[PDB]
DNA sequence: GATCTGGCCTGTCTTACACAGTGATGCAAATCAAGTGTGAAGCCAGACAAAAACCCG
DNA sequence: CGGGTTTTTGTTAAGGGCTGTATCACTGTGTAAGACAGGCCAGATC
DNA sequence: GATCTGGCCTGTCTTACACAGTGATACAGCCCTTAACAAAAACCCG
DNA sequence: CGGGTTTTTGTCTGGCTTCACACTTGATTTGCATCACTGTGTAAGACAGGCCAGATC
């Protein structure tokens, strides 16, 4: 849905550089790191 | 983050959080393009380096003015790097599944993996405030997704 | 869902007796449909078809409260 | 902040941060209108009620239709 | 006597520039590997005698 | 293979304080519907 | 013979409407005390 | 207003822990300064309508 779009614009607005060259590399890095199982397991470590 | 870290260090005295050095170190550990691996076929038309991550998606598209002009910025990984990194951080999950479904850790493969793929455009991604509506700049991510890892041993297989 | 809403508009059309039909007749039939549905189910009828309203139309209460409009000698159990 | 608090509380076992209601009390101790005080002259045309916080900036204007129109939004503190 | 025109007057877009952010580099400084080896503090078992303060005859 | 004795928790009160999410009144905001504006023909018509 | 026309495609162009996010608000559950029975187990005798 | 009754407050004598330097000197990591680079909103800054009195057939 709009799910990726709001996430992508938020990643462009919060944590990103200028000159449009490092920008897409940074958003690819952060968007990759958001969806790894390892940190996801660290982040839902409250209910167990 | 650095402000928060230095304030908690100043208040607590002992250090609990971390500065950015070890953060970026563990980041490039977790990033693709870091761990070694191999292929039993030689993989024609594929490079042999195990240590390349982010590259241009253009794959050497010469965008000189004498040729067909584009402006679309494209960043990409290498595919096998993404596969091996996804495997290495689902390694604990598949270890626990192997310990759960009545097996040992010293098993060999060949583990059969089912991978779907997807890409979709997202419409506008732009916040133009200099004069208002400049361009409906449309962007698109292309992605993969693992959904099933199995191993066949003896007679049958098992969804590990 | 679009076909079900259409066949309800054509059954309030009762168009197995009216073979020809103008756009005014179908518009008035949709008008009577939204009037009776806002009187019975008291929902917000809209032509912007979504999934929630489509799921909202799929029950026996809806098929009852719409089928009771026409003099169905047969169409009741057919819709059922 | 709630996410960060619950994640570090889970991963250390100790509760190093604070939850949200304690944060609300810690901010209510720092807003205007909490401590008592008085004035040796009784401060004419000032309501001496001593627990007022964010009040409406318009001081009770006359936003009805039959009055001069004003569509601004003003929020203020009392000065004392 | 009645239009034409340079001169001011003033509410307009119009337009640059300095900084605020973003990450990532790059050294200089502090701190830590282990290595003995004393060796100065700190606390307790044994039983034995002073400072400081509030109440009652 | 089964009891005797020993080594550990549940059970409902009651009336609190504490905490962890669920909800609540809200806007804002993009992407599908589907409505419509033309664009281009096969046949009526001068 | 040439020209308008109804109809059929079709590429925009607006819009409702489903969610997203937020501080504040509202409960839904969780320790605490007698207490006298209710259970689970572990080991050992038998 | 002196003495009673607590309350601390020490005491050697021997007998335990327990880090502190002491360098050593070479990795490691830590802190802060620097770097590359656009976004934006602003206060100068012309600027042209507009309204004058001066000029003129
Ligand atoms: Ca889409």
């Amino acid at each position: 849905n709009q799910s990726g779009n709001k996430l992508f614009r938020r990643f462009r607005k919060m944590n990103a550089r200028q000159s449009k060259c490092y920008e897409m590399e940074d958003v690819l890095k952060h968007h990759w790191l958001y969806t790894s199982k390892y940190l996801q397991k660290f982040m839902n470590a409250h209910n167990a | 983050y650095h402000k928060m870290y230095r304030t908690v260090k100043a208040i607590t005295g002992r250090q609990i959080f971390q500065p950015l050095h070890a953060l970026r170190n563990a980041e490039k550990v977790l990033l693709p393009g870091y761990h070694p691996f191999e292929w039993q076929p030689p993989l024609k038309n594929v490079s042999s380096r195990t240590d390349v991550g982010i590259i241009d998606g253009l794959s050497g598209l010469a965008s000189s003015v004498d040729e067909y002009p584009v402006d679309t910025i494209a960043k990409r990984f290498r595919y096998d790097s993404a596969l091996v990194s996804a495997l290495m951080d689902m390694e604990e999950d598949i270890l626990e599944g192997m310990r759960s479904q009545d097996l040992d850790d010293y098993l060999n493969g060949p583990f059969t993996v089912v991978v779907k793929e997807s890409c979709d455009g997202m419409g506008d991604v732009s916040e133009k405030h200099g004069s208002g509506p400049a361009v409906p700049e449309k962007a698109v991510r292309f992605s993969f997704t693992v959904m099933r890892i199995t191993i066949e041993h003896g007679s049958q297989n098992v969804k590990v | 869902a679009a076909e079900f809403y259409k066949i309800f508009q054509l059954e309030i059309g009762e168009v197995y007796k009216h073979p020809n039909a103008s756009k005014e007749e179908r518009k008035r039939w949709q008008a009577t449909l939204d009037k009776h549905l806002r009187k019975r189910m008291n929902l917000k009828p809209i032509m912007r078809m979504n999934g929630n309203f489509a799921r909202k139309l799929m029950t026996q209460e809806t098929v009852d409260a719409v089928c009771e409009l026409i003099p169905s000698e047969e169409r009741h159990e057919a819709l059922r």
